[PDB]
This record gives C-alpha cells, sequence and structure tokens, in this order.
C-alpha cells in the first residue's frame, strides 16, 4: 500500500516541512488530502503521471512535486496556523483507495504554547460503591498543546480496554483563544471488591506528541519534549 | 445508419537492433482520423482527419501519453508473452489488438469489443458481457488469470459503456458532413476487345464511402459467379473506395449482359449496362 | 503460418495522359508486418513514395497503401516491386490502366 | 462532481439498525464509490467500492449498501449495532482513469449507544488528587436520551456523554464528568446548565 | 478517444 511519513508534526509559524508518500505498486494516480471538522477529506493536489501535478480543490499554501512513480510529496512553504491539520495521501487501484498512516500536524504561533499534559487520577465516590456496587476511577489529563495525545489505562501493569471511556475529542480550555490549551478525560470502572484490593495497582498513562531533540527551546520551563505523563492508585480496604 | 469507433494497436518486437514499435490508429467507421508511432524522431499523435483538428492540444497530450505509456506497457506484454510461450530473442513477435464501440438505438452502447492476437493468431477476448474473457488456449489463461486478479474486465467496461461511447457521439456531430454522409459509387461499364469474338465487359465503382459495396454479373438474369473476375475493394488513397467487376462476353452479346450494384449511398440498388 | 501479400496496383482517378494521378500500390492480406514497398517508372525505383498507417482487418492480416503522384503517358511503363518474408525473391505487379 | 453526507452526527441504539445516507453528483457515465470508516483510532478503514455498472447489491456481516443509479443514492446501513461502530463514516466517488479526482463528503459521525430503560442517574464527588487544585463531579447511569450541556462558567469543564462497558459484571453505562478550581463549584451545581431527571442522587 | 489510464497500474499481457 502507501508509506506517509511523519505521524505526529509540531511546526512553528513561517517554518517550512515536506510530507513524504511512497508507493510500490507502481500506480499512476498519488492524492494529498486534508482533514478537517465538518469539512471532511479535502483534495490539495494530485498527481496523474510522474511528470504530471495538478490542482485540488484546496491547493493554496502547498506545492507537490511528483519525481519517480513511487513518491508524492507534499511541501508545506511558511506554514500557516489554518494549516493545523490531519494529512492524508492515497494511490487508489482497482480495488481501494490505499490510505497512509496520516500526519497529525499543528502550527504554532510560539513554542511558548507547547505544553505537555498534567495527569491525575481521582480515586472512586465511597457514595458510588454504597450505592451501585461499582467504582469508577476518573483521570484528567489537563493544560495540552499541541492536541497530539494518547491515553491508555493499565490495571497490574497490563493494558485494560474493558470497563474503560476516554472522550472521542478533547476540550479546547479556552474555546474563543486559538492557540488553546486542551483537556482529555477518562473513566475506568470497576467493581466495589476488585478496588477494595490493595494489591490492584491502576495507572493511567498519556503519551504526549511534542517537541524534538532537534527543536530549539529558548524558555525558562522544561523542553515540552514527547513524553509520557502518568498518574496512578492503588485500590483501597476503606 | 449504425456507427462505430475502432482502435488497433500493433506492437512489434525487433531482433536486430532497437526498441519495439508501438503503431496505434484510430476509426470512426472506415474513416482513419488518428495515429501515433513510437518508431518516429519525437513520437506524437497526430490527426488523421480534418473534423479532428478542432480538438486543443490537452486533447493530443492527453492522447500522446495514454500511448507512450502504452508503448513501454507492451515491451513488457512482448517480453512476458514470449516467456510464456517459451520463445527467444531470436525472432520478431506481434502482439495485436483492436477494440471499440458501435452505437446502439437509444444512444446508449450496442456492443463494445476487446480482441487481442499474438503472431497473427487469436489470443484473448473480452465477452459480450465485458465481465468475462475467452482464452483460445492455456498461457493466454496465464494472460486471463493476471487480468481476472487485476479486474481488467470493470476497467475495460467503464470504457466501453462510458467515455468511448460519448467521444464517438462527439466525432460523429463534429464530422457529421463525411462521417453521417454516405457517398454513392460513380459507375460505368467499360468495354475491352479481347478477340474477334470476344470482349471484356468490365463494370467499375468509384469514389464509394462506406467500403462495402456488392458488384455482380448476370447474363439474361442469370448470375455469371464462376466466370466473373472480382478484384477487393481498394482504397483509392482519397478515403473513397473502388471496386470491378469483369465478364469475357462473345462479341455481339454484350446487351445481354447486366452489372448489378449495391452500395448504402444508392436509393435503388443499379442495374448497369455498356453504353456503346 | 506467414501470409503472403495481396498486391493490386491502379490510379486514384481513371488515368489520362498528361494529366496529374495517383499511382498506388495496395499491399493487404499479410503476416507479418514487415514489407517492402517499391514503385517503378520504366524499371528504375520512385524517390519519395508515400504510404498508409499501419493497420489490420478482422483476421489479424495487415493492409498499407503506398502512393506517388505521377503524370502517366503512353510511353512510360508503372510497377510495384514487393518483398515479404513469405517471399523467396520480390514480387512485381505492373500497371495496367484498365484495372 | 460533489458526494453529500447530510448527517453531522447519528446516534442508535445498541442492537437496532441505522442507515448512512449518500448523495452524489456526476457528469460521468461510469464512475465508482466508496464507504470509508474512521474509527476513534484516525486511521481510514475500506469497506466497500461499487462500480456505475454493478447491479450486485451486497450484505457483510452488519452491513448492507444500497446503490440506487436512478436516485444517484449509495446508502450504508448498520444493523445490530454494536459499540465498535461509533466512528466517523466516509463516502467517495471517483471516476476511472488516472486524470480524475477521487472526492469525499463531510462524513458522518455515529455514536451508538446502549438500550437503558431502567437508568440510576446520579451526580458523584471523586476523591481530590494530592496532585491537584479540582474538584471531580461525575454524571453517571443516565439514559442514553439525556444530552449534556457546556457549563455557563468558563471555568468549569463539562465533557460529553461517554459509553462504558465492563465485559465481565456485563454491564454498559453513560457517564460525564465535570471540574473547576472555582470555590462556588459544587456536585449539585455542576450540570445546572443541563436538563437532567428528577430522580438523580446527589450523595454527600 | 483511446482508452485511458487506470489510476493504478495499467496491467500488462
Ligand atoms: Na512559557
Ligand atoms: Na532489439
Ligand atoms: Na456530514
Amino acid at each position: 500500500g502507501v508509506t506517509q511519513t511523519p505521524k505526529f508534526q509540531v511546526l512553528k509559524t513561517g517554518q517550512s516541512m515536506t510530507l513524504q508518500c511512497a508507493q510500490d505498486m507502481n500506480h499512476n494516480s498519488m492524492y494529498w488530502y486534508r482533514q478537517d471538522p465538518g469539512m471532511g477529506l479535502r483534495l490539495i493536489y494530485y498527481s496523474a503521471s510522474e511528470g504530471t501535478t495538478d490542482k485540488g480543490e484546496v491547493p493554496n499554501g502547498y506545492n507537490v512535486s511528483r519525481l519517480n512513480k513511487r513518491e508524492f510529496s507534499l511541501r508545506l512553504e511558511s506554514a500557516a496556523p489554518s494549516q493545523t491539520s490531519v494529512y492524508f495521501c492515497a494511490s487508489p487501484g482497482e480495488t481501494e483507495a490505499f490510505f497512509g498512516q496520516g500526519t497529525r500536524l499543528t502550527v504554532t504561533e510560539d513554542l511558548k504554547n507547547v505544553f505537555p499534559p498534567e495527569v491525575a487520577v481521582f480515586e472512586p465516590s465511597e457514595a458510588e460503591i454504597s450505592h451501585t456496587q461499582k467504582a469508577t476511577l476518573v483521570c484528567l489529563a489537563t493544560g495540552f498543546y499541541p492536541d497530539h495525545v494518547e491515553l491508555s489505562w493499565w490495571v497490574n501493569g497490563k493494558e485494560v480496554h474493558s470497563g474503560v471511556c476516554t472522550d472521542p475529542q478533547p476540550l479546547k480550555e479556552q474555546p474563543a483563544l486559538n492557540d488553546s490549551r486542551y483537556a482529555l478525560s477518562s473513566r475506568l470502572r470497576v467493581s466495589a471488591t476488585f478496588w477494595q484490593n490493595p494489591r490492584n495497582h491502576f495507572r493511567c498513562q498519556v503519551q504526549f506528541y511534542g517537541l524534538s531533540e532537534n527543536d530549539e527551546w529558548t524558555q525558562d520551563r522544561a523542553k515540552p519534549v514527547t513524553q509520557i505523563v502518568s498518574a496512578e492508585a492503588w485500590g483501597r480496604a476503606d | 445508419g449504425s456507427h462505430s469507433m475502432r482502435y488497433f494497436y500493433t506492437a512489434m518486437s525487433r531482433p536486430g537492433r532497437g526498441e519495439p514499435r508501438f503503431i496505434a490508429v484510430g476509426y470512426v467507421d472506415d474513416t482513419q482520423f488518428v495515429r501515433f508511432d513510437s518508431d518516429a524522431a519525437s513520437p506524437r499523435t497526430e490527426p488523421r482527419a480534418p473534423w479532428i483538428e478542432q480538438e486543443g492540444p490537452e486533447y493530443w497530450d492527453r492522447n500522446t501519453q495514454i500511448f507512450k505509456t502504452n508503448t513501454q506497457t507492451y515491451r513488457e506484454s512482448l517480453r512476458n508473452l514470449r516467456g510464456y510461450y517459451n520463445q527467444s530473442e531470436a525472432g520478431s513477435h506481434i502482439i495485436q489488438r483492436m477494440y471499440g464501440c458501435d452505437l446502439g438505438p437509444d444512444g446508449r452502447l450496442l456492443r463494445g469489443h476487446d480482441q487481442s492476437a499474438y503472431d497473427g493468431k487469436d489470443y484473448i477476448a473480452l465477452n459480450e458481457d465485458l465481465s468475462s474473457w475467452t482464452a483460445a488456449d492455456t498461457a493466454a489463461q496465464i494472460t486471463q488469470r493476471k487480468w481476472e486478479a487485476a479486474r481488467v474486465a470493470e476497467q475495460r467496461r467503464a470504457y466501453l459503456e462510458g467515455l468511448c461511447v460519448e467521444w464517438l457521439r462527439r466525432y460523429l456531430e463534429n464530422g457529421k458532413e463525411t462521417l453521417q454522409r454516405a457517398d454513392p459509387p460513380k459507375t460505368h461499364v467499360t468495354h475491352h476487345p479481347v478477340s474477334d469474338h470476344e470482349a471484356t465487359l468490365r463494370c467499375w465503382a468509384l469514389g464509394f464511402y462506406p467500403a462495402e459495396i456488392t458488384l455482380t454479373w448476370q447474363r439474361d438474369g442469370e448470375d455469371q459467379t464462376q466466370d466473373t473476375e472480382l478484384v477487393e475493394t481498394r482504397p483509392a488513397g482519397d478515403r473513397t473506395f473502388q471496386k470491378w467487376a469483369a465478364v469475357v462476353v462473345p462479341s455481339g452479346e454484350e446487351q445481354r449482359y447486366t452489372c448489378h450494384v449495391q452500395h448504402e449511398g444508392l436509393p435503388k440498388p443499379l442495374t448497369l449496362r455498356w453504353e456503346p | 503460418i506467414q501470409r503472403t501479400p495481396k498486391i493490386q496496383v491502379y490510379s486514384r482517378h481513371p488515368a489520362e495522359n498528361g494529366k496529374s494521378n495517383f499511382l498506388n500500390c495496395y499491399v493487404s492480406g499479410f503476416h507479418p508486418s514487415d514489407i517492402e514497398v517499391d514503385l517503378l517508372k520504366n524499371g528504375e525505383r520512385i524517390e519519395k513514395v508515400e504510404h498508409s498507417d499501419l493497420s489490420f482487418s478482422k483476421d489479424w492480416s495487415f493492409y498499407l497503401l503506398y502512393y506517388t503522384e505521377f503524370t502517366p503517358t503512353e510511353k512510360d511503363e508503372y510497377a510495384c516491386r514487393v518483398n515479404h518474408v513469405t517471399l523467396s525473391q520480390p514480387k512485381i505487379v505492373k500497371w495496367d490502366r484498365d484495372m | 462532481q460533489k458526494v453529500t453526507q447530510a448527517q453531522t452526527e447519528i446516534s442508535v441504539v445498541e442492537k437496532e439498525d441505522v442507515t448512512l445516507d449518500c448523495v452524489y453528483e456526476t457528469r460521468d457515465t461510469t464512475y465508482y464509490l466508496f464507504w470509508y470508516k474512521q474509527p476513534p483510532s484516525g486511521e481510514l478503514v475500506f469497506l466497500i467500492r461499487r462500480n456505475s455498472f454493478d447491479e450486485q447489491n451486497e450484505i457483510s456481516g452488519r452491513y448492507s449498501w444500497n446503490f440506487q443509479k436512478s436516485t444517484s443514492s449509495f446508502n450504508f446501513t448498520i444493523t445490530a449495532s454494536q459499540v465498535v461502530d461509533s466512528a466517523v463514516y466516509f463516502c467517495a466517488l471517483s471516476g476511472f482513469y488516472n486524470t480524475d479526482k477521487l472526492i469525499f463528503g463531510t462524513g458522518t459521525r455515529l455514536q451508538v449507544f446502549p438500550n437503558i430503560q431502567n437508568p440510576d442517574p446520579a451526580v458523584y464527588q471523586l476523591r481530590d488528587s494530592k496532585s491537584s487544585d479540582k474538584s471531580v463531579c461525575l454524571f453517571t447511569d443516565f439514559d442514553s436520551q439525556t444530552n449534556v450541556s457546556q457549563s455557563k462558567d468558563s471555568d468549569v469543564y463539562i465533557t460529553d456523554k461517554c459509553v462504558l462497558d465492563m465485559r465481565s459484571m456485563d454491564f454498559k453505562s453513560n457517564s460525564a464528568v465535570a471540574w473547576s478550581n472555582k470555590s462556588d463549584f459544587a456536585c449539585a451545581n455542576a450540570f445546572n446548565n443541563s436538563i437532567i431527571p428528577q430522580d438523580t442522587f446527589f450523595p454527600s | 478517444l483511446p482508452e485511458p489510464l487506470p489510476q493504478g497500474q495499467l496491467t500488462a499481457y
């Protein structure tokens, strides 16, 4: 199928970058899309052949290059905040579109806006335990920017998907602000006897995708690099 | 009244120095309107009919890019077929392809065609349903399996029912003064003495379009088939066709002989006689 | 099997002495495609003979029309020379203005 | 060329059937369409390819499509709905040639909800984190028809209704989370901007 | 117009 890199990218406004896309299926056609809430997928540029490149729905702010049959690169020149999107490349065949993994790109005004999440676990209400014979743990990942995060629950060193619910979309801490920090909540529901067992260890892990070692950092605070932030709780006899 | 568009591809390998030659020609009924030859100095799709000359540079570049890709793909197909039929760098081999659309009553597709041959012999053809193939043998069954797995039939059907029908209609409209016009044969019977007791009567049919025509001699209303000399219909080189039929008759008995002509462009079938 | 070419030598319009016409040589029903066609004037090869673009019939056999603009006379003799792989030697068909 | 998915967001009750609409507009006589699935993970998952000349209408497990070339509609039906169907669904249209553009609709987000004939709505205060300044309120066990609204207060954060399934204990439930550092913030007022049942349990 | 190229690979014989 299609090989597309990178998966995550933080970019400073005015910076320039090139997204990669390669296919070994010997296809003639290669397409570049951007996905935005309520817009679905929108074609930026497409290439009908090796020496050809043609404009799509939204070509403004981008340039493409079809060198050989395999590669279809997408160039962002002087990256703008409006270019904060999910990018997908496709090379359709006689069967399917063949989509690459997807590039989640964030264009920031200043690196000063990049923050990792603050992660905190909130222990079950005894009032819930008494009323329902169930115990919901809540995890809050707050103040993160960009919204590139992966939340997971770990019970006794093993990742659980049972009794877990994570919000499908994060919340804007200041919706009217454009570089707003994000917040995400997740719940882990367990039985009262499982929560009451002190042997039981519950960990909420948030993988944050931020700045690389290569990025410049001029601020006093810690460099907001790609990192894991966690919070934990053990079962209480109480 | 029924119309057709046809493309004819000829792909030939060279045992001597040089790359395989790909030649494509396109026809609307009996009129060639387009050609592409990879052997040329700078390969380009070219017009062969005045009515196609109204197509912009985007039509020609789209044609040229289809044919340049087919040229490369055919050189691979030639390399392949001599691997199926275990052959050698020794001989020259030919892949021929004929495909196209037949216009129906409602303007839709009447029938779609796609036929391929290898060394002058049937290789693979697309059936009437345009979803199935017929391989003349095994090894053209290798081609068949490769094409069934790559959904080639679906790609052919899309063009045949779609673009092929639409483009043929455009051509038919654009060149209506010629393409929809049937040209009647210009006929005459010529007299040629062979001896003192015999003479040749030759019935000519000239400047006709389309090529289909019937030409027969009768003696006292009786068909002269076995005694008739009939040349094959031939191109005049000006887009019209020529044909003649001849009979050796006893000198003086000329009036007993009638030449029968049937052609689309004729209001009625003709009955001709020598006019001395 | 290989198919030998059928040959027809003729003029575009009924021939008239001193009037320009086209001398045609129609080669058809042949396989493979490679063919050598020359038009001759009193035994000597005519330079600049054009031809139609390579096409084929329902039976896969190829056909080509070779032609040259000419001004016929009663004196001058025209013929077509055809060499194919099926032929041991070139085939010569003379132009007969009545055919 | 055009593809239209009118529905922005649709909800469905678990074990019930739902239909996602797609209406296209094309000048091409021959074309093909796609249905793509986008789960919360963000990947684009191939579902179906239907060519214009295809008459054979498909069923594939709990999926069934209806192509009507007449009404220019390619509608996708999901039967016996499961939480795994909660995704964004895209419909696409393309021509058969290299010069042609593959075009997508705006999508339709589907959310499948459990059937709760007997909700036990309650608002619970979770124990504060030693590392946090905020108080957390869990609104849980409400009916799937409950609409959760955002707070009037800008320093009060309210998440939307979320579906969890405790597989062993065979129990599915809905929950929404409200949190804040504000001194006047309490579980009793946290969801005051939302319409909640009168029987909502409010412990101490 | 001749048969145009597919989005995918033009399948050889
Ligand atoms: Na700072
Ligand atoms: Na060679
Ligand atoms: Na929509």
